[PDB]
């Protein structure tokens, strides 16, 4: 026999879990980090992307798809309600090693303008729907509702400081756009910050409302897709040719 | 750095940095560099890049060695992106603190969208000093004055260790047990619902009701805590002053313009009528960045980069006062080792061989007056 | 009665890589400022454009020689391997797969936004900067060679990996892989499509879609959990 | 290979027509001069796709960017037509 | 104004237009403003008679590089030249799997399970011999072409 | 109605409508009421409305309670 004894068998089964969380964790820190700064990376990189518009309404959309297929596979396989976390986790860390290592150990932008955007409370959300809920229905509806409403609410307490207006040289600022401008990002002009800038359609209050029930809504669509597509990244199959 | 990589017509077409300016070339850590001049669109916009409609004025630096504290188009303050017309000068000031020690080559740039970057000349700047020296002050409407350096720094590192650490443990709680074999396994023998006990669907209603109720509170004590807050303030800036310049009276054609392939220099034809302002010369040719000049009618004393100045680089056949009226035909040679050194000779290489650029005519009292050429450029082989 | 798992071998496997991107980083560190920000210049050629060439033919000689020893050295008769020797082989796919985990890491994540950030902070010049250098051609190149030399010793000494190509196993090394050809669309998609740097761009797209590809992990974990559980350690542990 | 050999595969016959021509004081190529001359009635010059040069355009890297980026969306389109012939290849029978 | 040019609206512009008769015949012949998405503006035609034959016209244009030649007839042959080389090479190559039977013994040997026999080690010689060839002919043909007009625009 | 709801800044910065007289404030079933006015647009357009390339001369209202007879912009109609 491969083992033999059971207690062998079983150290050799936590040695394997070691292992094996460490291969999945890391697969997945470069394959959703890399989508997710493709998809969403300017607004992550800059504290003056973070608006309330398009900031709010992208994040969650484009960043709900790995979350999905990893759940579809591990609570199907193994019972593990831990996927949207350990995607977003591994995001976080990919993340922050960068943000600590590069854009300041290299370039020197100061920390505080370049930070990534907290997404630990929409994966908890989401991983709990689940394994209270136990369908992928009902998970998909609900728990991608909480995870595009609550992202906004859960960034608040980081940027609120940022956004103390300020009378700078005559014309009124943030201390985010403050950072923006002093800090001069030779290839990142102004214009290409996509930031709400006001519109003849534009309402009384209700930006940030509006961007987080669209975002909630595609991340419910791009949730039930994203499902399926981790359905078939899961499958076992053997080629001849 | 980047402006040798980019098509020597797109830089000889599209906007003309003049006069210009630097108030330090050695600057301490705190203390503040100021970049003034002139700069002017040109009337023959490639098609490719897109109206300066939608314009940023940048610096162009390997970083933030320098902070702009602030910019300034036609005397106003232009912190967002501005428009710009075609066929008009502005005057341009950018003021700029050191942050950084070290050598840096500073350019004044022109974003513009839908086109691409527009680098002016470049300086050396040393900056003498540590940059832990470093400060950056600002006073908030609230009557806070706070250091953007590390102002809300604690605070983020706080959330993001806490959120992360929710995570964590999260993950650990399920972790402390066999994860992938055994529960396979189960999963496949058809145990799954042993996997999941009582206690686990209590602690992950406790982790959700706990999850919202700290964003809920989080968000509530940060709105007490910072009552007054503002959006982020975007938009295009329109109506930028131009300047109201002097016409020319000077008039320049050119009958030809050509350039030797293998080649380090430029010369062409030129017909100029006086039309008053005293007898003329002319004093110097522009193109790209490089300014060619005839020793005998001008100097640059402004330190104008070295790479980019030739001071004997203009040689015109004639040089003699134009009396006003005059009509000559003259054969100027713009010659330096810029026109390879900034790869301009590259324009063998560039889908549209035309050229622009400013020739500049100083009478016996000097005054100046700026003519505006274009032409195609015809490329010597035999 | 070796050990089953290799504890060298592994700590070589995350050594080696974490050893060899730290003395990168600290080249970029010193050398990114003073030769890499001009392209026309010749420090920037004799600290970069050797680095580029050196880097190309050790990638090419180094998963020239690893591919063929492993292919060389497959077990001709695996009939014969017992269930001890087939954990121990197991182990040793699952070093391997360790290893080229850490090799993406390093790659997609790190470096690319490393570059992200080089290309926030300077005026791209050319296709060959000392970012585009260390990323594309350094990083992507060696999880390639890993990817690749985990895959053909999974079908070279795993009788379970043996008697096909694994579809997941090929998709999560060959869909990444993708990733080095599509590098040149992101040049089409910077010197032509669009004039702004970006990173949100569709230019970029390609990349996202490959990196999709390396979800495949999870099929392929189930078939690696399964190469491990066939031989008897599945029945000793369910009891 | 099917991407990037298709440039060098054609330099040898339009090569002799990139000669450069003064042509009425202006730079022309000698294909531009054949399209200038050959009047097309339904084909103005502001039609052709041709490069016109960006401000992010490198020095001497068109063609080789232009080859590499055929070469892999070339791959792309090989893998999707092959299960689009795999399906066109069916032999199949229908009742109604 | 050999490309397209820039009108701006309510302008008035002098144009003239010099033409060389190619072709003997009556023609209608119009001036007109091709707008890009817009359309065709035609103006005025005027009939225009052409007196003589086509083959007296000649296009004589004079290269940077010294060289005075005739468009009408300028890279033909080499172009002829090529196309038929290439032709010709893909031509052989499938000729030569031409020269065996094509379609039913094969399809019925691949669907017996003798597919390996259909291709013997000299045909994957013979391809590898037409592969390094076309590489290589396609190589020495653009260092040919580069040495022959060592000044391209 | 639906101005109080329009950003403060979008309403400052578009178009301003000056002088303005109405022929009459109460009128009869088929009887025309008479609006002239000034309006003068203004040099800083904001970057999200386009320029009034295409712009319509519109009357609200909370529907055909009126029926426009007829609109001039500069004396044509
Ligand atoms: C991530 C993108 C997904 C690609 C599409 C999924 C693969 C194709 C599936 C259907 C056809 C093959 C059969 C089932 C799969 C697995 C597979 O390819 O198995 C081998 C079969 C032959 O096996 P069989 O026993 O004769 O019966 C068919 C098996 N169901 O090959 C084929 O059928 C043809 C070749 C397979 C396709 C190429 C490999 C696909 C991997 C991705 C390529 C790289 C592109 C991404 C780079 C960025
Ligand atoms: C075997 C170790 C465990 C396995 C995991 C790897 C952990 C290793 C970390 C290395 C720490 C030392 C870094 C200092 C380099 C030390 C180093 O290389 O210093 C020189 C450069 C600076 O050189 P220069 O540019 O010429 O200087 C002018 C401007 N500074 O700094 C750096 O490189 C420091 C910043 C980058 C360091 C990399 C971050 C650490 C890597 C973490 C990997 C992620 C692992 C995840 C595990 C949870
Ligand atoms: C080139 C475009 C491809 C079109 C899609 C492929 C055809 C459809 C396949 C699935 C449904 C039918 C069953 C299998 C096919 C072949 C087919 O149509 O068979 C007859 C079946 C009835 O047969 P059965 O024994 O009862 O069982 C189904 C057979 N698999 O009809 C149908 O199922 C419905 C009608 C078929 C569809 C119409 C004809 C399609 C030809 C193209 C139409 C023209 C459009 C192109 C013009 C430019
Ligand atoms: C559902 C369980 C019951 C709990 C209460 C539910 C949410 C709260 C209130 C309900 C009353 C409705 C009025 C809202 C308060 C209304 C409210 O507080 O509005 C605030 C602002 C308005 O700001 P303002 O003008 O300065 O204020 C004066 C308003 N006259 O609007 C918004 O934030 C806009 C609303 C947010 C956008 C969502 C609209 C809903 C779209 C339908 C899909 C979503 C529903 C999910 C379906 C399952
Ligand atoms: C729709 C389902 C009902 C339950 C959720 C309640 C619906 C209403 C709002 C939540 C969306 C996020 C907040 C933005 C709204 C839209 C809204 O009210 O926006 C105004 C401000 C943002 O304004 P600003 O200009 O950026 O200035 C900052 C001032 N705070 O947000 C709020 O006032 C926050 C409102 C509520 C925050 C608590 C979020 C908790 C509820 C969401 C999670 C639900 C998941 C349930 C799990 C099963
Ligand atoms: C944005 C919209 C949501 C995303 C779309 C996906 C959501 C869920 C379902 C829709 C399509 C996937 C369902 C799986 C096919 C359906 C599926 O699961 O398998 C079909 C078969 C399986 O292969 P087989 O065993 O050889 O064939 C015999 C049937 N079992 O695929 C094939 O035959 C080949 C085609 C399979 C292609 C599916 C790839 C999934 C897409 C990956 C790309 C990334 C995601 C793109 C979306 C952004
Ligand atoms: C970064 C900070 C880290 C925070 C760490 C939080 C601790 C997390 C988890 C604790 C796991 C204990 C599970 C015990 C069940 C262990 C368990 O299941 O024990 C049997 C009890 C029997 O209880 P009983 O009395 O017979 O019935 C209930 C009424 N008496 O069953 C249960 O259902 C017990 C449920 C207890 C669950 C506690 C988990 C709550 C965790 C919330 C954490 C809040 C976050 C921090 C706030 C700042
Ligand atoms: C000094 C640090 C610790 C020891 C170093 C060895 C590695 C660490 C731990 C495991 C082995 C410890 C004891 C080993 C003693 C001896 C030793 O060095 O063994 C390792 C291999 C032998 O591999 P093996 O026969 O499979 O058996 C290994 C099990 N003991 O040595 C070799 O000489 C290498 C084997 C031949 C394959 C060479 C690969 C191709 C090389 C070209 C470059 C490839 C590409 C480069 C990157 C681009
Ligand atoms: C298969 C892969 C497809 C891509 C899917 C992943 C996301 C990637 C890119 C788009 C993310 C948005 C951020 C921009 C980065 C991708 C990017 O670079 O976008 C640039 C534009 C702004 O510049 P531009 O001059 O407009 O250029 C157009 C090029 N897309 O961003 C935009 O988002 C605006 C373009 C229009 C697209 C709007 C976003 C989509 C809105 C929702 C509908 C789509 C369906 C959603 C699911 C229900
Ligand atoms: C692969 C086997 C080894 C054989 C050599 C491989 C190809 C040749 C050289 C390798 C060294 C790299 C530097 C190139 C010479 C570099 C070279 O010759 O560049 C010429 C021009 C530059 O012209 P210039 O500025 O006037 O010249 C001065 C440059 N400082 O650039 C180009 O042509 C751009 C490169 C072509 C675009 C492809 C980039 C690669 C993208 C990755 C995907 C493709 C790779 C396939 C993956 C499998
Ligand atoms: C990438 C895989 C490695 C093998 C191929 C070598 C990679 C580099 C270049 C080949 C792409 C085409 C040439 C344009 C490059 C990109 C390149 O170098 O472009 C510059 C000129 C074109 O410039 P221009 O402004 O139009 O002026 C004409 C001057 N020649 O082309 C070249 O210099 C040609 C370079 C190489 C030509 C030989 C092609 C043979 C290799 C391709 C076939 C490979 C298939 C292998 C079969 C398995
Ligand atoms: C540009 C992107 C690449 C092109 C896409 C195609 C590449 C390869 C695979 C993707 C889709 C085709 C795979 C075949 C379906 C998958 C396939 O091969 O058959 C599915 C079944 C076969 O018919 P059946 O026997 O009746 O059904 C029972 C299952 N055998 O089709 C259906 O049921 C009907 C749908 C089939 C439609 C496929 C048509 C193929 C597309 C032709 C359009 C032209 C190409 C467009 C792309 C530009
Ligand atoms: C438009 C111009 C048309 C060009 C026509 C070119 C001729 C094409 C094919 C010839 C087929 C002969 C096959 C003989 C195998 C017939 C064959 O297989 O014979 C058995 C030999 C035995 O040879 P051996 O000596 O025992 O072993 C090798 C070393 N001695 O096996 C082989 O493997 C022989 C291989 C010979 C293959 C020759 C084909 C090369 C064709 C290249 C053409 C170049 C293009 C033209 C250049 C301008
Ligand atoms: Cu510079
Ligand atoms: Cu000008
Ligand atoms: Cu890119
Ligand atoms: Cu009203
Ligand atoms: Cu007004």
């Amino acid at each position: 026999s491969a083992v033999r004894s059971h207690a062998e068998a079983v150290q050799v089964s936590r040695t394997i879990d070691w292992m094996a969380l460490f291969v999945v964790f890391f697969v997945i820190v470069g394959s959703y980090h890399i989508h997710a700064m493709l998809t969403m990376g300017d607004w992550d990189f800059w504290s003056d992307w973070k608006d309330r518009r398009l900031w709010v309404t992208v994040t969650p959309i484009v960043l709900v798809t790995f979350p999905a297929a990893v759940q579809s596979y591990l609570w199907e396989r193994y019972r593990l309600p831990w996927g949207a976390t350990v995607c977003v986790l591994g995001l976080l860390l990919g993340e922050w090693i960068n943000r600590y290592f590069n854009f300041w150990g290299w370039t020197y932008f100061p920390i505080n303008f370049v930070f990534p955007a907290s997404l630990v409370p929409g994966a908890i959300i989401l991983d709990t729907v689940l394994m209270l809920s136990g369908s992928y229905l009902f998970t998909a509806i609900v728990g991608a509702m909480g995870w595009g409403l609550i992202f906004y609410p859960g960034n608040w307490p980081i940027i609120a400081p940022l956004h103390v207006p300020v009378e700078y040289n005559g014309m009124l600022m943030s201390i985010a756009d403050i950072q923006g401008y002093n800090y001069v990002r030779t290839g990142t002009p102004e214009y290409i910050r996509m930031v709400e800038k006001g519109t003849l359609r534009t309402f009384g209050k209700d930006v940030a409302p509006v961007s987080a029930f669209f975002s909630a809504f595609m991340s419910i669509l791009i949730y039930f897709m994203w499902h399926f597509i981790g359905r078939w990244f899961s499958n076992e199959r053997f080629l001849q040719s | 750095h980047g402006e040798k990589s980019q098509a020597a017509f797109m830089r000889m077409r599209t906007i003309h940095w003049y006069d210009l300016s630097w108030s330090k070339e050695k600057v301490k850590i705190n203390e503040t560099v100021e970049i003034k001049g002139k700069f002017h669109v040109f009337e023959g916009w490639p098609e490719t890049v897109d109206e300066p409609d939608v314009a940023f004025l940048n610096v162009g630096m390997p970083g933030p060695v320098f902070i702009r504290k602030e910019s300034y188009i036609g005397g106003q303050l232009v912190p967002r992106s501005v428009r710009l017309e075609i066929g008009k000068t502005y005057d341009f000031r950018v003021v700029l603190k050191a942050r950084r020690p070290g050598d840096w080559h500073v350019h004044t740039m022109m974003n513009v969208q839908g086109g691409g970057p527009i680098i002016g000349p470049g300086k050396w700047i040393t900056v003498e000093g540590s940059m832990s020296e470093f400060r950056n002050p600002v006073t908030t409407l609230t009557g806070q004055t706070v250091d953007l350096e590390n102002y809300n720094e604690g605070n983020t590192y706080f959330w993001h260790a806490f959120w992360f650490a929710i995570g964590v443990a999260w993950i650990g709680y399920w972790s402390r047990r066999p994860i992938f074999i055994p529960r396979l396994l189960m999963v496949d023998a058809g145990r799954a619902d042993e996997l999941v006990s009582a206690t686990d669907r209590k602690v992950a209603m406790g982790f959700l009701a706990a999850t919202i109720l700290i964003v809920v509170m989080a968000m509530s004590s940060a709105n007490s805590k910072y009552p007054i807050t503002i959006p982020l303030q975007a938009g295009t800036m329109r109506g930028m002053k131009p300047l109201e310049l002097p016409a020319p009276t000077v008039s320049v054609k050119v009958e030809d313009a050509t350039y030797r392939v293998p080649g380090r220099a430029m010369r062409m034809k030129l017909t100029i009528t006086n039309h008053g302002n005293s007898p003329i010369r002319l004093g110097e040719f522009y193109t790209a960045s490089v300014r060619f000049l005839d020793s005998d009618v001008y100097k640059d004393t402004t330190g104008y980069p070295e790479d980019l100045l030739a001071e004997d680089g203009l040689s015109v056949s004639d040089n003699s006062p134009l009396a006003p009226g005059e009509t000559r035909t003259v054969d100027v040679t713009a010659s330096d080792a810029a026109w390879e050194v900034y790869r301009l000779s590259d324009i063998i290489y560039d889908p549209d061989s035309r050229f622009a650029g400013l020739l500049f005519f100083f009478d016996a009292t000097g005054n100046r007056q700026v003519v505006q050429i274009d032409a195609p450029l015809i490329p010597s082989f035999m | 009665e070796a050990p089953l798992l290799d504890k060298k071998w592994l700590t070589f496997a995350l050594a080696i890589y974490t050893v060899f991107y730290l003395w990168v980083r600290w080249y970029e560190g010193v050398y990114g400022w003073s030769a890499g920000l001009d392209s026309f210049a010749p420090e920037f050629e004799t600290y970069w454009m050797n680095f580029l060439y050196t880097e190309i033919v050790l990638e090419i000689v180094t998963a020239s020689i690893l591919w063929g020893y492993l292919w060389k050295t497959r077990d001709r008769n695996l009939a014969a391997l017992t269930p001890r020797e087939e954990l121990r082989r197991n182990f040793t796919h699952l070093v391997w797969l360790v290893a080229y985990a850490w090799a993406i890491y390093w790659g997609a994540s790190y470096f690319t936004e490393q570059d992200g950030t080089w290309h926030q902070t300077i005026v791209r010049d050319t296709d060959f900067t000392p970012s585009h250098i260390i990323e594309f051609y350094l990083s992507y190149p060696i999880y390639i060679i890993t990817g690749f030399a985990a895959f053909i010793y999974a079908k070279t000494r795993l009788p379970f990996f043996a008697k096909g190509i694994s579809l997941p196993y090929l998709v999560l090394v060959v869909g990444p892989f993708m990733i080095l050809p599509n590098v040149g669309l992101n040049e089409w998609g910077h010197t032509f499509w669009f004039m702004e740097e970006l990173f949100v761009a569709p230019l970029h797209y390609g990349f996202v879609i490959f990196g999709w590809l390396a979800l495949a992990v999870m099929g392929t974990l189930t078939q690696t959990f399964y190469s491990f559980a066939q031989g008897g350690l599945g029945q000793s542990l369910c009891e």
